[PDB]
């Protein structure tokens, strides 16, 4: 069958060079003049940039002269001036062209970064721009003579080798010249040299910039561009209609300035074509020439030369990259954004009558929207004539329209979406209910994920209309069909203000009132109890319940009986359905536990369940929180009697300081810290006054004298459930608020006293203003970075979407409690539930598979883990997963606004960036065990001392304490020379001592024992003598090898172990004898001759944050002060030391050539100078390099690193983001990879993993036996992960617009598409959801037959 | 404020403020980034297509919304063809290819 | 080749640096990085475990 | 001595650099990408920027013309004397050829027969219809003497016979294409000295040397043909092959003898010689131009605001220059510089006049406005606010009514991306709407309307609906008169105008005409 001519829906796309007859071919004429229209009776001028002959018709389907005006003349090419009658479209279609009277080099290829044509000429830029401009004369193909090929001449140098050889030589100046340069270039021979010269030289730059250069020609020959047509014979002209001349009221016209552009360059070519005829000297020709090609350049890129102005305005005109490029920073048409139809918006208010699936929508606003589907209804019923009389009935608004609306509206959703989006969930799909109002009715429940406030917030509605838009939005972007947190499982739904203030005066329980004690037979005659008046809402009573449980398989089962609990919960319980537990509801209920209930009520029921569930607890909430007459006087807040005392204790205690600083006892910074540090103090006691003040202040009586509980405080009651307010606000209110800090940054030593409640003088309130405003300010700035990190996020992650199904591979991380300080910063259950099991995880008794292989881990399977001690399960992961270009279902997890497990199409790597950046606008000297357990040492080396103490000889040590579970909890590290008064299997208890040392000593303790010698220690060069006043005990202290004298610089000092004989007490175990080095600065303990032991020491030796951390982080940005590892495991040495700096010399007792270093002496030690160190220890201490990590440890080390510190940052903040979404970006990060080996592609040549790992996997058989190539994963920031990208549709957005077309130009790249971003830009389904089918469909007809 | 269709710009054809019935809402990279994360391609480009962009697929919409046909039969938005003009308009060759 | 830490400004970074000795790699390090105003930290060797 | 402290001095100093020039000077160990994009980093932190010739010919120009040595006022005399010297030569070179004598003759009989007009034959001769019709008459009267003298005493006829030929002031045009008519000759007379050139040397093996020896002063004859090739010798029996092809094409060579009247010999010299006079006199004139281009510079700087461009306004006055140059006579004594002047400054006007505007408007139009522009000065602060709209044009010797039309048209339009209000990527252009677009809801109307026709179609006679379309366009093209309405339709004229008033009726009914009606709003 024949393959094709004509327009099918098109594949992919190709760029590349123009051949000036690829030019002429979309030129259906030349503009040969630069006259515009007719000036009087407003025409197109023929031949001028606006032509009906070249372009097209000014008015649709009719002549220019008016010959043919009839709709049936097509074809036909009028004989007065040669029209083809046609729509006037074609006027936005037909381009043109312009023959240029001698050659212009294209400034994009001249001026771009690399210069393209330099480069590939070899040329460098200054020359070519001095060719350009007459400047200089350059050779080309100079053949056999004096002179080479790219060299360049003058005036005289010219003439004079002109005067030699006549022939057999060649120079010429001018684009001319640049051009015959370009034709006459051999890429083929130049490659073959290129290649016999690669072999030659050994050397690293040479052999470098040589293989780059040879790879850039080889590409531009595969390319199928030439080099000639870097020169620009023929200038293509732009249709007219894209550079409208229309006119406007008053008479005046508009138009662009690429019409002032291409008239000038019309204008000046014609008047060198002249000057060609007129014979002109040189001089003159030369300088239009040079005129001529600033105006094409002021062309086609305006500002790389002169920044042309355009005619009666300073204003620079718009050049033809400018029009691509756009403004606002990176963003070409459709990303930045663009208008659409079948859309409104407007102000948002409640409307709790409302179902979470609706929402109210105005009359008018509905009417104007569905306006075209009301049109086709009414006539389709017969209720109209036609469509115009449909227009006119609900222009008229006749009373049918209403309710023939009403039909459409039903079943119809529509999408409302607020002004900052930032995750999925700021476009909600809604079913539309009819309100009489101007106003957009919202459910409450959904304010949570809007952000939106009520404070005059507007949101915007938009209409689905396509079928699939519609069960799109209902299936997808339904409202009742996300009921969670795309970054976390936790339901989104909860309750926010009025509802929980609701549930929790109901919930709340009352030491004695109506109906206490008495017993009620269910729920019902509760109730009935309460709305009499009779009873209580709050008070004890026993009632008969009945609790069900799905506890059968597949099962509900009944249960009844007699439950001790309040009127208020008992009534509360008519509406928890089915399976769940009466506990739940048993309790006070704040904005927490009813929130576990929602979600248990998921996990456990289903989602209908749930939804109607949720629906339910608003509505209750809503009334009962009307019902208790909740509010807030100014007596509410109760001001600390205590207050005024706690006041003047402080304000004598600063006194104090007072006087000593003017008797000299205290010094000034001194006396600033102590005085800061009394008032700060001072605050936490009023504060903490208050709190018992408020909380349980409530004093009251049950047939008897006083009982005391939870007080029922309105301001309180808010605080503690949630509703609102917090302690740190109701501390501000009531107690004295905070101790401000000057512009300065320093903070002032006289905090704010008086409260809200109390008044504020004139000062108190002016030093309250600076907060004020740094405070407005940060957030407001704080809003932009969060952004730019979303966007970065976005850009790094984009057409990351689940492929594949399963890779199955048994790869993965291990995931264990984060067990941060004291006591379990985060839990297990938490890292891992959701996340399917990498291979099958085995009881403490081992034979017995629990959870087998890869199965997706829910709420029971932890559960059950939870029921066995395990601290510990292996999980697939993104970063982990096999599948190439893109991640396999069973890899990423389940997550999602269901609890089923990751569809397949679903875009991971934008839900990614979305739940990472949503949260993001919120961002800113002894072991004691906390608990009860028994002692694990986890990698240390220690000895047993002459005190029976335990000292421990290692730098990396742990300490865990497992108790009689199995289970991690405490997690401590232990520094060299630790004492321990336990060892490894022992037993402690609650805050017993483990663990003790000093911070400021380094002590260098001992194994072995016996006499200390001396050796290499002499006084005056090595050591020096210094004896205390104090006392008269002393030490030789060890002189630093910077203040050395002049030979003795050269010694190294040494404590020596003897024994009774004099011989060298030898390390255990080992041939080695043992003599610890001494630093500089280092005192000793005892002297020569004295006897020691074991943990004696030999000698004691002295010593950001918030949301740009989270940048740093995700850039893998290399910190300021970064710590020093040991690059290659072995024992450490100290060469002689130079030039201000410090040789470091690695001893590996392995293989060979020890490796030196060059590490800055000033930078204080860690690592023990005498003994070995692993490969990625400690040689200093401070912040480390992310590379550092990927290189020195591993891929899993430094995707934990990641992890766990951007977790750590936002954990620290108090929100929750699962580790998946930071996974993927990490797996965007270390996407590269550059080769070590060889056989397949390049040596040093950066390259895809994916890429990669699909070559060596395809070599490994077949092929040669294995040819295939090493390489080495390589870290890369999210900005710089995100500038690679095979489609230069995409790459033209985000990256600059210029050097990318220009760089893709040249190599004749295509884009096959294959992406979001690019898929979006040129207007079709994305590759991803539910085109995912499509675009997967698509792919298999391609590449096949 | 709401739209249904409306006058359009004539440098490249987009909703536009109009005698005052007012132009459309604008829809954002933030929203095209919502909607990439739903699995909804088509709301998607009807929302930068055919309600949009797109000449031809605006009328050819209209048509089948009053004939009772929920479809959409789109095409290349006018900004990427004025965009295919733009750049073609320097020495810069962008074509598509295959069938 | 040899990667020499320099350190300025607001932050520091790793160059690499030519040369046939650790010494050598120094000078040709400071005399290519010092006096611009920039600080010569650290130098090392490059591994490469082939 | 340190690369690096190079490229961060400048841009320290200068404080302020662009990529490129931060890329054409790095340190010999870094070529690549980390290596670079970080350094960046490093001078972003302090002395923050990112983004001989110097470009712009306004300099290179200034400095190309700087070169050329200034005239001397003698020097002038020497220069145009080169000229004379070299013009006339090629002027005498077309007198001396017959076909241009001849041709001026015929033209003339096609003049006097009345095929065309005396502007484009002449400019006059040394100066009148009659005067010329009797000048030509003694030009012909000299051709027709010195005709028959071709038998020795011709060489002193030809001489009168230039003389009369270089009386006549001939039309540049024409002049023009008479030297390219003999130009073309010698080309064809290379055409044929070439083949049979080829047809020797790079063919039938013969040396140049001995080649041309017999060559010149025949070439038409045999001598050197069928008197040669039997001279043994070893370039003369390998010349039987081709001797053909020689022979066959040596037709046109002696034919050129004929059409042109002159020997082969003779054409090659006469043709040279016109050569030699146009180089001269070329040679002489531009460098006459290159010492005045300062001259066009200084006058050019008066008219720089009126929107063309300096450049444009020099290369302009340039080509008035050139034009001076070339009608300019130093016999009359006018000084050159004072002359010149005024033709640079008309180049310069008469170009401004033309190029400055998007919308061209001729010259009489341009002049018109400015004196309204004049006018409205005086009156300015004489009417204590500005003249009436209606006052202006009572001075000027026109209609009146013209002001408004002037002061529209006049203005320039608008950059259609001028910034509006709100400083924001807002332009002008982003808000013009698109009239000439067909509102979607119109659009499907029509389809409706035109289902619905169809329909009411559908309900007549086959004869009426065919003769009611065949009436209007309704689904067909091109309308067809009443007449030949009636030719498709056998019977005819009145016969057919009746139907449709009977269609016009049946459908004026509220029953059929029900349905349509609402299209009527
Ligand atoms: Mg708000
Ligand atoms: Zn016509
Ligand atoms: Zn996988």
């Amino acid at each position: 069958l024949k393959a094709q001519t004509k327009t099918e829906e098109f594949d992919a796309i190709k760029i590349a060079l123009a051949s000036p007859d690829m030019i002429r071919s979309w030129s259906f004429g030349e503009v040969k003049k630069p006259e515009t229209i007719n000036y009087r009776t407003f025409k197109p001028e023929r031949d001028g940039l606006f032509c009906a002959r070249i372009f097209g018709p000014v008015k649709d389907y009719e002549c220019l002269c008016g010959k043919y005006k009839r709709l049936k003349h097509r074809g036909v090419i009028c004989e007065k001036c040669g029209v083809e009658v046609t729509q006037t479209k074609v006027r936005r279609e037909r381009m043109g062209h312009i023959e240029l009277a001698s050659p212009t080099a294209h400034i994009w290829f001249l001026k771009s970064l690399p210069s393209r044509i330099g480069l590939l000429l070899d040329m460098p830029l200054r020359d070519i721009e001095r060719v350009l401009y007459f400047e200089s004369y350059v050779v080309i193909e100079g053949g056999m003579t004096n002179l080479e090929r790219q060299q360049i001449l003058t005036e005289e140098q010219y003439l004079d080798a002109l005067e030699e050889f006549g022939d057999e030589f060649d120079a010429k100046m001018g684009a001319e010249a640049i051009q015959a340069l370009l034709k006459s270039m051999d890429l083929e021979q130049e490659c073959e040299q290129l290649r016999e010269e690669l072999n030659e030289t050994n050397s690293e730059t040479k052999r470098k910039k040589l293989t780059k250069r040879i790879k850039l020609l080889e590409a531009f020959v595969q390319s199928g561009n030439k080099p000639e047509w870097m020169i620009l014979t023929v200038l293509p002209v732009l249709p007219p209609d894209l550079r409208p001349l229309v006119p406007l009221d008053g008479g005046r016209f508009a138009t662009s300035d690429l019409n002032d552009l291409y008239r000038r360059v019309i204008n000046r070519n014609n008047r060198l074509k002249r000057l060609l005829d007129l014979a002109a000297p040189d001089i003159i020709v030369r300088n239009e020439k040079r005129m001529l090609q600033e105006a094409v350049d002021a062309l086609l890129d305006n500002g790389r030369r002169g920044r042309a102005i355009t005619g009666s305005n300073k204003r620079p005109l718009k050049s033809l990259a400018d029009m691509i490029k756009g403004k606002q920073g990176r963003f070409r048409q459709n990303l930045l954004g663009k208008r659409v139809d079948y859309s409104g918006r407007s102000v948002i208010t409640v409307g709790p009558y409302l179902r979470l699936h609706q929402c109210g929508l105005p009359k008018k606003m509905a009417l104007e929207l569905f306006k075209p589907f009301i049109y086709g209804k009414l006539e389709l019923r017969g209720l109209a004539t036609t469509i115009k009389a449909a227009k006119k009935m609900v222009e008229r608004e006749e009373a049918v329209v209403w309710d023939i609306l009403d039909e459409v509206i039903r079943e119809h959703p529509v999408l409302l979406n607020r002004a900052p989006t930032l995750h999925r969930l700021g476009i909600q799909a809604f079913e539309p209910v009819l309100i009489e109002g101007k106003a957009i009715q919202l459910h409450p429940l959904v304010c949570a994920a809007y952000n939106a406030d009520f404070d005059g917030d507007q949101m915007a509605v938009h209409v689905p209309l396509t079928l699939e838009a519609q069960l799109e939005a209902r299936a997808l972007m339904m409202s009742t069909n996300n009921i969670l947190s795309p970054a976390n499982g936790e339901p989104i739904i909860v309750p926010s203000q009025d509802v929980v203030l609701g549930l929790y005066y109901m919930t709340r329980d009352c030491v004695n009132a109506k109906g206490e004690g008495m017993v009620l037979t269910g729920p019902k005659e509760a109730e009935r109890l309460y709305r009499s008046g009779l009873a209580s809402l709050h008070a004890r009573v026993k009632v008969r319940i009945t609790e069900y449980e799905k506890d059968a398989n597949g099962e509900l089962v009944a249960k009844t009986s007699l439950k001790d609990t309040t009127v208020g919960r008992a009534i509360l319980w008519m509406i928890v359905p089915k399976g769940l537990p009466y506990s739940i509801v048993n309790q006070a209920l704040g904005k927490k536990a009813i929130s576990k209930m929602l979600n248990t009520c998921y996990r456990i029921l289903g989602l209908k369940p749930t939804v109607i569930f949720a629906d339910q607890i608003m509505y209750t909430g809503f009334a009962y929180a009307a019902r208790s007459g909740a509010s807030v006087g100014i007596d509410d807040m109760v001001i600390p009697e205590k207050k005024h005392e706690i006041i003047s204790e402080a304000e004598a205690e600063v006194a104090e300081i007072q006087e000593q600083f003017q008797s000299g006892l205290v010094t000034a910074g001194e006396r600033y810290n102590k005085v800061i540090d009394i008032w700060a103090a001072a605050n936490d006691r009023v504060s903490k006054a208050m709190m018992d003040n408020l909380q349980t202040e409530t004093v009251i009586n049950r047939d008897g004298q006083e009982e005391k509980q939870v007080s029922f405080n309105s301001i309180y009651m808010m605080a503690d459930s949630g509703a609102r307010g917090s302690a740190a606000q109701i501390r501000q209110l009531a107690g004295m608020r905070g101790l401000m800090a000057k512009p300065d940054g320093s903070i002032i030593e006289t905090p704010i006293t008086a409260n809200f409640r109390e008044g504020l003088n004139v000062l108190q309130y002016f030093i309250s203003t600076h907060g004020a405003r740094k405070g407005l300010a940060d957030t407001a700035l704080k809003t932009a970075n969060s952004g730019y990190l979303t966007r970065r996020l976005v850009d790094v992650a984009q057409d990351l979407v689940v492929t594949e199904d399963d890779c199955g591979t048994h790869e993965g991380i291990m995931m264990t409690p984060v067990i941060e300080g004291g006591d379990v910063k985060e839990p297990l259950r938490d890292r891992v539930l959701g996340r399917v099991t990498a291979e099958d995880v085995l009881k403490p008794g081992t034979a017995d598979i629990l959870v087998p292989r890869n199965t997706l881990l829910h709420e029971q399977w932890c559960d059950l883990l939870e029921e066995n001690s395990v601290d510990a399960v292996k999980v697939r992961s993104v970063v982990s997963c096999d599948t190439d270009f893109g991640v396999c279902a069973h890899c990423y997890g389940r997550d999602l606004a269901r609890g089923h497990i990751i569809n397949k199409g679903e875009a991971i790597g934008v839900i990614a960036a979305q739940s990472i950046g949503e949260p993001g606008t919120q961002l800113t000297s002894s072991i004691q065990v906390k608990n009860k357990g028994s002692i694990k040492l986890s990698n240390v080396k220690s000895v047993v001392n002459s005190s029976g103490k335990l000292v421990i000889t290692s730098r990396n040590t742990e300490l865990k304490l497992i108790d009689e579970f199995g289970r991690t909890k405490e997690s401590y590290k232990v520094p060299y020379g630790a004492v321990l008064a336990k060892g490894d299997g022992e037993q402690v208890a609650g805050g017993e001592t483990v663990a003790n040392w000093d911070p400021h000593t380094m002590p260098v303790i001992t194994e072995v024992s016996g006499f200390v010698r001396f050796t290499d220690m002499i006084d005056g060069q090595t050591i020096t003598r210094q004896t205390d006043e104090l006392t008269g005990l002393s030490s030789l202290v060890v002189l630093d090898s910077a203040e050395r004298t002049a030979g003795g610089k050269d010694l190294r000092p040494a404590l020596k172990i003897v024994d009774a004989q004099g011989n060298d007490v030898l390390i255990p175990g080992t041939d080695m004898p043992a003599q610890y080095f001494l630093p500089g600065k280092a005192i000793v303990q005892l002297e020569d001759g004295v006897q020691i032991s074991s943990g004696d020491t030999l000698a004691r030796i002295p010593q950001t944050g918030g949301l740009p951390r989270v940048a740093d982080l995700f850039e893998a940005r290399r910190p300021k002060e970064p710590a020093i590892l040991a690059e290659i495991s072995g024992i450490v040495s100290f060469g002689k030391e130079t030039k201000g700096k410090r040789r470091l010399v690695i001893t590996p007792v392995d293989g060979s050539d020890p490796y030196e270093e060059m590490i800055p002496k000033w930078r204080q030690l860690n690592v023990f100078e005498g003994e070995r160190v692993e490969r990625g220890d400690v040689i200093s201490d401070g912040p480390e390099a992310p590379h550092d990590i990927l290189r020195l440890r591993g891929v899993h080390a430094v995707t934990r690193y990641i992890v766990n510190e951007v977790q750590d940052v936002y954990r620290l903040q108090g929100v929750k983001i699962n580790d998946k979404h930071i996974e993927v970006i990490v797996r965007q990060m270390l996407r590269k990879a550059t080769i070590v080996n060889a056989g397949s592609s390049d040596f040093l040549e950066g390259e895809q993993v994916e890429y990669s790992r699909v070559k060596i996997a395809n070599r490994e058989l077949e092929a040669n036996g294995k040819v295939g190539a090493t390489y080495s994963r390589d870290l890369l920031g999210i900005t710089k992960a995100s500038l690679a990208t095979e489609s230069f549709i995409s790459a033209a957005s985000f990256q600059e617009t210029t050097r990318v077309l220009t760089e893709a130009a040249v190599a004749g790249k295509r884009d096959e598409l294959r992406g979001l971003k690019e898929n979006v830009i040129v207007g079709r389904l994305i590759p991803a959801g539910t085109g995912y089918a499509y675009h997967q469909d698509r792919m298999r007809r391609r590449a096949a037959g | 404020h709401a739209r249904s269709t409306g006058s359009y710009s004539l440098v490249t054809q987009q909703p536009l403020g109009g005698k005052a019935q007012f132009g459309g809402q604008r829809f954002g990279e933030m929203e095209v980034w919502a909607l990439e994360a739903y699995g909804a391609a088509y709301t998607l480009q009807e929302m930068l297509t055919v309600k949009s962009d797109d000449v031809n697929g605006r009328t050819k919409m209209y048509k089948n919304i009053v004939d009772g046909n929920h479809q959409m039969e789109p095409g290349m938005p006018e900004s990427f063809n004025v965009l295919l003009k733009e750049i073609r308009s320097l020495g810069i060759n962008i074509e598509l290819e295959d069938e | 080749k040899f990667w020499a830490t320099v350190e300025s400004s607001e932050h520091s970074f790793e160059v690499p640096i030519y040369a046939e000795t650790l010494d050598e790699a120094l000078e040709l390090a400071e005399w290519q990085y010092v006096p611009a105003g920039f600080e010569v930290t650290r130098v090392r060797p490059c591994v490469a475990p082939k | 001595q340190s690369q690096l402290k190079l490229l961060v001095t400048r841009g320290k100093e200068q404080g302020y650099l662009t990529y490129a020039e931060v890329n054409d000077h790095l340190p010999e160990d870094i070529v690549d990408s980390d290596q670079i994009e970080d350094i960046i980093q490093m001078i972003n932190d302090m002395g923050i920027q990112v983004m001989g010739r110097t470009t712009d010919p306004v300099r290179m120009y200034m400095r190309e013309m700087g070169t050329v040595e200034l005239l001397t006022r003698e020097g002038e005399i020497d220069i145009a004397k080169r000229i004379e010297d070299g013009i006339n030569q090629v002027q005498c070179s077309v007198a001396e050829y017959p076909e241009a004598i001849t041709y001026l003759l015929e033209q003339y009989d096609r003049v006097e027969a009345e095929e065309a007009r005396l502007s484009d034959l002449i400019t006059g001769f040394v100066d009148d219809p009659e005067l010329a019709r009797e000048k030509f008459a003694e030009l012909r009267a000299q051709y027709v003497v010195t005709r028959d003298t071709i038998k020795a005493t011709a060489q002193e006829e030809i001489l009168k016979l230039s003389e009369v030929f270089k009386q006549f002031r001939l039309v540049p045009k024409q002049f023009d294409y008479l030297v390219n008519s003999m130009r073309v000759m010698m080309d064809r007379v290379r055409t044929q000295e070439r083949l049979i050139m080829k047809l020797c040397v790079e063919q039938c093996k013969m040396p140049k040397k001995n080649f041309i020896t017999l060559f010149t002063g025949n070439e038409t004859s045999d001598t050197w043909f069928n008197a040669a090739i039997a001279m043994n010798k070893p370039w003369s029996e390998k010349l039987h092959d081709v001797s053909e092809e020689v022979h066959r094409a040596l037709q046109k060579l002696q034919q050129i003898e004929e059409e042109t009247g002159l020997t082969i010999e003779q054409v090659k010299d006469i043709n040279r010689r016109m050569s030699i006079g146009e180089a001269k006199a070329r040679r002489a004139k531009k460098e006459m131009v290159e010492a005045n281009l300062r001259l066009v510079i200084s006058i050019a700087k008066k008219y720089t605001n009126r929107g063309l461009q300096f450049l444009d306004l020099i290369q302009e006055g340039n080509i008035g220059l050139m034009k001076a140059v070339d009608k300019f006579e130093y016999r009359r004594g006018y000084k050159f510089s004072t002359y010149a002047t005024w033709w640079i400054r008309q180049a310069i006007t008469r170009s401004i006049a033309d190029q400055a505007r998007t919308i061209r408007i001729p010259v009489h139009m341009i002049e018109t406005i400015n004196k309204l522009n004049r006018i409205s000065r005086q009156m300015l602060q004489e009417m204590g606010r500005e003249p009436t709209p209606e006052e202006l044009a009572e001075r000027m010797l026109m209609p009146e009514d013209k002001i408004r039309k002037v002061l529209k048209i006049a203005k320039e339009p608008i950059s259609m991306e001028t910034p509006i209000g709100d400083d924001e990527d807002s332009h002008l252009g982003d808000f013009i709407e698109d009239t000439t677009l067909e509102l979607p809801l119109d659009s499907a109307t029509t389809e409706s309307l035109r289902a619905a026709t169809h329909d009411v179609l559908a309900g007549l006679t086959a004869r009426e609906a065919k003769v009611l379309r065949m009436r209007f366009g309704i689904d067909m093209n091109t309308d067809y008169t009443l007449e030949e309405v009636g030719k498709q339709f056998d019977v005819t004229r009145e016969r057919i105008r009746q139907i449709e008033a009977k269609a016009l009726r049946k459908l004026r009914h509220p029953s059929r005409s029900e349905v349509l009606r609402s299209f009527l709003d």
